[PDB]
C-alpha cells in the first residue's frame, strides 16, 4: 500500500492525417498504416 | 492471459490459458512437478492449471 | 509556529533507521 | 493454516523446507512452517520492501543469502544463518521494484 | 409608456393603492388600441418587475396592509398578464440573475437586498419547477445555493435570510422532490449554531461559535414564526433577543421536518443523511428536555429508518444485448 | 517656491557657480525640511516632487562634470563639496523613501526613482577604470531604507497577498524584474544585512515586502524567460549562478525563521513548490519545515488547510529525493474531511490525489475507503465537488474493478428463475443486512468499505442541477469510457457555472405555470 509512479499513460488510438493510427502495436508498423508510405520511410522517420 | 512460450524460441506460444477475466499478476511453475502452473490474479483466487 | 530554523532531521533520522 | 503478516505483503519465499521469508511493508519477516511461528523480523528500510530471492551453496564466504529490494533505492543483502544480519547493501538512482541474482 | 424610470417618474405621486391602478391604467392603454404595442408591452412587464424589485424593501414602517394587499394585488396582476407574455419578461428575469451575481461578486453579502427573497418567491410563483432543465429559475436554485453555502452565517439577519432561502427551495421541490445536498449542510450548520455556545461534534466549522441560545427558555408555546416581514427582521437582528432566535430556531426546524417527510425518504442514502442530524438533535433533546419538537422528529426519523429496508445496490445489472 | 526653484535651475546649470552653487545646494536642505514638515500636514503640494527633479538633475550634471572623480594637485576642496552635496542629496533622498506615512505618491514614488537613477549613473562617475557596476553602499541604503519605510495597514494584507506598499509593488514591477544583475546584487546586499544584528532583528520582521518581491516566476536563475541590462559594465554579477542561487537559499529559510503569520504562511506553501523549490541548491533543507506544515495539528480553526498546501511541495520533494513519510495513506486518509469539499483548494489537491490513487502497489480494500469516505463527504457538498468527485470515483472504480461490489451487489438480485429456498434465503439475508462501514475508523485497509456498498451516488443520481444529475447517470450506464480528463473536470465553481449556464448550447422558451397559487404564494405568505 505504497506509492508507486506510473511511467505515462497509455494512450489509445491516434488520430494522425486522417488515420486511426492504433495505440497497440509498435510504432513503425503503426506509422506504415498511413496511406503512402512503406516501412523503410517508417523506420527512417523514427530514426531520425 | 497465460501465454506460455519455450523459451529461446518467441515465434512458438505453445499454449495460451484463459485464466480470469481480472489481471493475472504472478504465474510460475511448480519447482517439483513440471507440468503444473500455478497463476494468481486479480480475482482473490490462484488456481493450479495442469499443462 | 516553528520558531526553531529549517533543520534537517527528518533526512538524518531516515539515514539513520 | 494463515500467517499474520501485518502489513499487505509483497513476495513470499521460502529458504528452507521449513521457513519460508514474506516482505511487505517496510520489514520481512521469517516464519518457521513446521511450528506455524514467527522468528526473525528485519525492519531496515525506509519504504516497502518489494522483492525477495535466496542463493544456496554458491561460491561465497556467504552459505546462503537473501537479497530484498525496497522502492527506496536499495537492495540488502542479509544472511540467514547468523539471524538475517544485513552484510552488503547498493543504492541505485531511483525506487527498486523488483530484483535477482544468478 | 415606462422605461424603467418612467414609471417611477409617472406613478411617484401616491402611496400604495393608486400604484396598482396606474399599473392597471398603462395596460388598458397599450393593450386597447395594440395595432402595434409589442415592445411597449414586453417593456412594461419589465418594468413592472424593476419596479416591484426597487419597490419591496424600502421602507416598510409606514402602512403595512397597504403595502401587503398592493403588493400581492401587484402580483397578481403581473402574473395574469405575463401568463401571455413569457418571452420578454424571462429575458430581464436572466439579465437580473447576471446582475445580482456581479452584485455577489464584489460585496461579501451586504448586495443581497431582500427584494431578492421575493424575486425567487415570484419566480416560483409564475413558473413550477417540476422540470429538469429551466431558463430562469434554475439559475435562480444555483444561484439560491451558492447563497446557501457561499455566505458566512454569523448575523441572525443572515440566519433568518438562509432559512426563508430553504423555504423557497422547498417550495421548489414541493412538486421535483430533488435532493439539494447544500441545504443538508445548512441545517448542520444552524442547527449546531444554536448550541455550540464545541467539544462534542468536531467538524462543521461554523462561522459564529460563540452565539447559540442559553439554558433558561421560557417554554412558551406561542411563540411566532416565519415572520414575512424581512425589513423588520433587518432592525430585529440588531436589537435582537433570544425571542427571535428561538423564532427562527423553531421555523428551521419545522422546515427541516418538512423536508424529511417530503424529500429525504426517497433517497437511498437516507440513513447515510441522517446521523450527524440526528446527533445534534439528541444533543438538543438531551440539553434541554423541552423542546418536544426534536423528540418528535427523533420518533419519526427512527420510524423511517427502522421501516425502510436500506439493501446494497444492483445499479449495474444490464440487459444483455443481442 | 517654485520661482526660486526655477531661477536656482536655470543658474545651477547655466555654466557655473561657486557660491550660487553652495546657496541652491543647500536649498535641498531646505526642500527636504519642508517636505518633511508638510508630510501628512499638506499633502498635495506638487512643488516638492519639482524640487526633488531638479535637484535631482541639478546633481546630475554636477556629477556629469564635476564629480568626485580623482584629483591631481590642490582640488582637495572641490571634490569634497561635490561628494558631500551629492552624499546629501542621496540621504535626504533616503530619508524621502523612509519618512511617508501613506501612498503619497511623490515623496517616495518618485525618491526611488532618484536614487535609482542616481545610483545607475553612479555606476560610472567614480575612480573606476575597469568594468564595474558598484552601487553597493547606495543600494544597501536604499533597501534598509525600503525596509524601515513602514506604511499603516497594507503590509501584511490580512486577507490574502504579501503587501500593498506602492513604491514597492512599482519595484518589483519594474525595478526588479527586468534585468538580471540588480536582483543579484539585491540579494547579496540582503545577504550581507541579515547578518549584523540590529538590522536582522529588523528584517525578520515586515516579511511580506519580500514575499511582493519575490513570488513573480521572473527570476534570473528561472529558465523561462530571461531578460536584458540596463547597467553600463555589469561585474561578473550573471556569471556566479552558484551565488544567486546560494543565498536566495539562506534568506529564504533564514527570514523564514522569522514570525510566521498564518496568511504569509500559507502564501509561502502555495508557492512552495512551482515558484522558489527549483532555486535551491539543495531543497532538502525545506524538508523539515513542509513535512511538520503537513502534519500540522493546531488548536486553530483555520489550521487545517495547511496540509493540503504542504502536499505538493513535500510530494515533489519525495519524488525528487525518495525520501518518507510513513503512514502516508493513512494520513492520505484523515486528511479527507467535510472541509476538504468546502474549501478554496479542491482542484489543487485533487490532481495530486490523482498521482497518489493511481499507484500499482495498493489495494482494493484501499481504494474502497477513498470512495466510500469520498461519497458520504460528497452527499452535503456544492456541484463545484460533486463533478469533481464523482469522475474520481469513476477512473478509480475502471482502475481497481474489484471495487464494482460497491455499486453492484450480485447477491442481492432475483432472477425469474430461483429456487423458493432462494428467495425465502434472499429475503431473510437483506433483513438481516446491516452494512460495516465505519468513518470513525482511522485505517484505510481496516475500514469495511468493500464489505459496505455505495448509496451516497445514488442518492446523488437526483440532483436538482441536470448537467450535474446527467454526470451521476453513469453509474446506473455501463463502463465503456476508459478514464475522463480529471484536469478537464476539475475547477467548475459556482460563477463559471452559472456563467456556462447563462452561455449554454442551446435556449429554449420559457414556460409557465398552471398552479394558481393566489393568496398562499410559499408557505410564508
Amino acid at each position: 500500500s505504497l506509492v508507486v509512479q506510473e511511467q505515462g499513460s497509455f494512450q489509445h488510438i491516434l488520430r494522425l492525417l486522417n488515420t486511426n493510427v492504433d495505440g497497440n502495436i509498435k510504432i513503425v508498423y503503426a506509422l506504415t498504416t498511413i496511406k503512402g508510405v512503406g516501412r523503410r520511410y517508417s523506420n527512417l522517420v523514427c530514426k531520425k | 492471459l497465460v501465454s506460455v512460450y519455450d523459451s529461446y524460441n518467441p515465434r512458438t506460444i505453445l499454449l495460451s490459458i484463459n485464466a480470469s477475466t481480472h489481471p493475472t499478476h504472478v504465474t510460475k511453475f511448480h519447482t517439483q512437478d513440471n507440468k503444473i502452473l500455478a497463476t494468481a490474479s486479480d480475482d482473490r483466487v490462484t488456481r493450479l492449471w495442469d499443462i | 509556529t516553528a520558531t526553531t530554523t529549517g533543520t534537517v532531521t527528518v533526512i538524518l533520522s531516515q539515514a539513520l533507521q | 493454516y494463515s500467517l499474520n503478516h501485518d502489513q499487505p505483503v509483497e513476495n513470499v519465499i521460502a529458504v528452507s523446507p521449513t521457513q519460508i521469508v514474506s516482505c511487505g511493508g517496510n520489514n520481512f519477516k521469517v516464519w518457521d512452517l513446521t511450528s506455524n511461528k514467527k522468528l526473525y523480523e528485519r525492519g531496515n528500510f525506509n519504504k516497502a520492501v518489494t522483492c525477495l530471492d535466496y542463493v544456496e551453496n554458491f561460491d561465497s564466504p556467504m552459505q546462503s543469502a537473501l537479497i530484498a529490494s525496497s522502492l527506496d533505492g536499495h537492495v540488502k543483502v542479509f544472511d540467514p544463518l547468523d539471524n538475517f544480519q544485513v552484510k552488503f547493501g547498493w543504492k541505485f538512482s531511483g525506487p527498486v521494484l523488483s530484483c535477482a541474482v544468478s | 409608456r415606462t422605461h424603467d424610470a418612467l414609471l417611477d417618474q409617472v406613478k411617484k405621486l401616491d402611496l400604495d393603492d393608486h400604484p396598482k391602478i396606474v399599473k392597471n391604467i398603462i395596460k388598458a392603454y397599450q393593450p386597447k388600441l395594440a395595432e402595434g404595442n409589442k415592445e411597449k408591452l414586453g417593456k412594461f412587464t419589465a418594468v413592472l418587475l424593476r419596479h416591484i424589485i426597487f419597490l419591496s424593501n424600502q421602507n416598510y414602517l409606514k402602512n403595512v396592509q397597504s403595502f401587503k394587499r398592493t403588493q400581492n394585488a401587484l402580483i397578481s396582476i403581473l402574473k395574469s398578464l405575463s401568463e401571455k407574455y413569457n418571452r420578454e419578461l424571462s429575458e430581464e428575469c436572466r439579465d437580473y440573475i447576471n446582475e445580482m451575481q456581479a452584485r455577489y461578486k464584489k460585496n461579501h453579502f451586504d448586495a443581497l437586498s431582500n427584494g431578492d427573497l421575493v424575486f425567487f418567491s415570484i419566480i416560483g410563483i409564475l413558473f413550477s419547477t417540476s422540470d429538469q432543465y429551466h431558463l430562469v429559475i434554475t439559475p435562480a436554485l444555483i444561484l439560491m445555493s451558492q447563497f446557501l453555502e457561499q455566505i458566512k452565517f454569523n448575523s441572525l439577519k443572515r440566519i433568518a435570510f438562509g432559512a426563508v432561502l430553504v423555504r423557497i427551495v422547498s417550495q421548489y421541490q414541493r412538486i421535483s422532490k430533488r435532493y439539494i445536498p447544500e441545504v443538508v449542510y445548512f441545517f448542520q450548520k444552524i442547527l449546531l449554531t444554536f448550541i455550540v455556545e464545541p467539544l462534542d461534534f468536531e467538524n462543521i466549522r461554523l462561522d459564529s461559535y460563540e452565539l447559540g441560545l442559553p439554558l433558561d427558555v421560557d417554554f412558551t408555546k406561542k411563540r411566532s414564526t416565519i415572520i414575512p416581514l424581512h425589513t423588520l427582521s433587518t432592525m430585529d437582528t440588531e436589537a435582537h433577543p433570544v425571542d427571535q432566535c428561538v423564532s427562527v430556531l423553531l421555523n428551521v426546524m419545522e422546515s427541516l421536518d418538512a423536508t424529511i417527510s417530503t424529500v429525504w425518504k426517497s433517497l437511498p442514502a437516507f440513513n447515510e443523511i441522517i446521523l450527524p442530524i440526528q446527533q445534534l438533535l439528541s444533543a438538543y433533546t438531551s440539553k434541554y428536555s423541552d423542546f418536544e419538537k426534536p423528540r418528535n422528529i427523533l420518533n419519526k426519523v427512527e420510524k423511517l429508518t427502522k421501516f425502510t429496508e436500506h439493501i446494497p445496490l444492483a445499479l449495474q445489472n444490464h440487459k444483455p444485448v443481442s | 517656491d517654485i520661482a526660486k526653484r526655477l531661477t536656482a535651475a536655470g543658474d545651477r546649470k547655466q555654466y557655473n557657480s561657486i557660491i550660487k552653487l553652495i546657496n541652491e545646494l543647500v536649498i535641498p536642505e531646505n526642500v527636504t525640511q519642508l517636505e518633511e514638515d508638510e508630510t501628512e500636514k499638506n499633502l498635495r503640494f506638487l512643488v516638492m516632487s519639482l524640487f526633488q527633479i531638479f535637484r535631482k538633475l541639478f546633481s546630475r550634471g554636477d556629477l556629469t562634470l564635476p564629480s568626485s572623480k580623482k584629483s591631481t594637485l590642490e582640488k582637495e576642496q572641490f571634490v569634497n563639496w561635490c561628494r558631500k552635496v551629492y552624499e546629501a542629496f542621496k540621504t535626504k533622498l533616503l530619508a524621502i523613501i523612509s519618512d511617508i506615512p501613506f501612498e503619497t505618491s511623490l515623496g517616495l514614488d518618485s525618491l526611488d526613482v532618484y536614487l535609482q537613477l542616481a545610483e545607475l549613473e553612479s555606476t560610472h562617475f567614480a575612480s573606476e577604470k575597469g568594468a564595474p557596476f558598484f552601487p553597493n553602499k547606495t543600494f544597501r541604503k536604499l533597501i534598509i531604507a525600503l525596509w524601515s519605510s513602514n506604511m499603516g495597514e497594507i503590509e501584511d494584507v490580512k486577507s490574502s497577498g504579501a503587501s500593498e506598499n506602492l513604491i514597492i509593488v512599482e519595484f518589483t514591477e519594474k525595478y526588479y524584474t527586468k534585468f538580471a544583475d540588480i536582483q543579484y546584487y539585491f540579494q547579496s546586499e540582503f545577504n550581507q544585512l541579515l547578518e549584523d544584528p540590529a538590522y536582522q532583528d529588523l528584517l525578520l520582521k515586515n516579511v511580506g515586502k519580500w514575499l511582493a518581491l519575490v513570488n513573480h516566476d521572473k527570476h534570473c536563475s528561472s529558465v523561462d524567460a530571461d531578460l536584458e541590462i540596463f547597467v553600463p559594465n555589469p561585474p561578473q554579477a550573471i556569471e556566479n549562478e552558484s551565488k544567486f542561487k546560494s543565498n536566495f537559499e539562506k534568506n529564504w529559510l533564514s527570514l523564514l525563521n522569522g514570525q510566521l503569520s498564518l496568511q504569509q504562511y500559507k502564501s509561502i506553501l502555495l508557492i512552495l513548490h512551482k515558484r522558489i523549490i527549483p532555486h535551491f541548491h539543495t531543497p532538502t533543507k525545506l524538508m523539515d519545515f513542509l513535512t511538520d506544515s503537513y502534519n500540522l495539528q493546531s488548536s486553530n480553526k483555520n489550521a487545517g488547510v495547511v496540509p493540503i498546501l504542504a502536499l505538493n511541495g513535500l510530494f515533489e520533494l519525495m519524488k525528487r529525493f525518495n525520501l518518507e513519510y510513513p503512514n502516508f495513506y493513512m494520513k492520505l486518509y484523515q486528511i479527507i474531511n467535510p472541509d476538504l469539499m468546502h474549501v478554496k483548494y479542491r482542484a489543487r489537491f485533487f490532481r495530486l490525489m490523482d498521482v497518489f490513487l493511481s499507484s500499482t502497489h495498493l489495494s482494493a480494500h484501499l481504494v474502497a475507503s477513498f470512495i466510500k469516505k469520498l461519497a458520504r463527504l460528497t452527499l452535503e457538498s456544492p456541484p463545484s465537488a460533486i463533478v469533481t468527485v464523482i469522475p474520481f470515483i469513476y477512473n478509480l472504480i475502471r482502475k481497481h474493478p474489484n471495487c464494482m461490489i460497491m455499486l453492484h451487489n450480485p447477491a442481492f438480485i432475483s432472477n425469474p428463475f430461483q429456487t423458493p429456498d432462494q428467495v425465502a434465503n434472499l429475503k431473510t439475508l437483506k433483513e438481516n443486512y446491516v452494512d460495516p462501514f465505519d468513518v470513525h475508523e482511522s485505517d484505510p485497509e481496516l475500514t469495511h468499505a468493500l464489505d459496505s456498498s455505495l448509496w451516497e451516488l445514488a442518492s446523488l443520481m437526483e440532483h436538482y442541477h441536470p448537467n450535474v444529475a446527467t454526470l451521476a447517470k453513469i453509474f446506473a450506464q455501463p463502463f465503456k469510457k476508459l478514464s475522463y480528463n480529471m484536469e478537464d473536470f476539475l475547477d467548475w465553481n459556482y460563477d463559471s457555472l452559472l456563467n456556462a449556464e447563462s452561455s449554454r448550447k442551446l435556449k429554449t422558451l420559457p414556460t409557465l405555470e398552471f398552479e394558481a397559487f393566489t393568496n398562499v404564494f410559499d408557505n410564508e405568505d
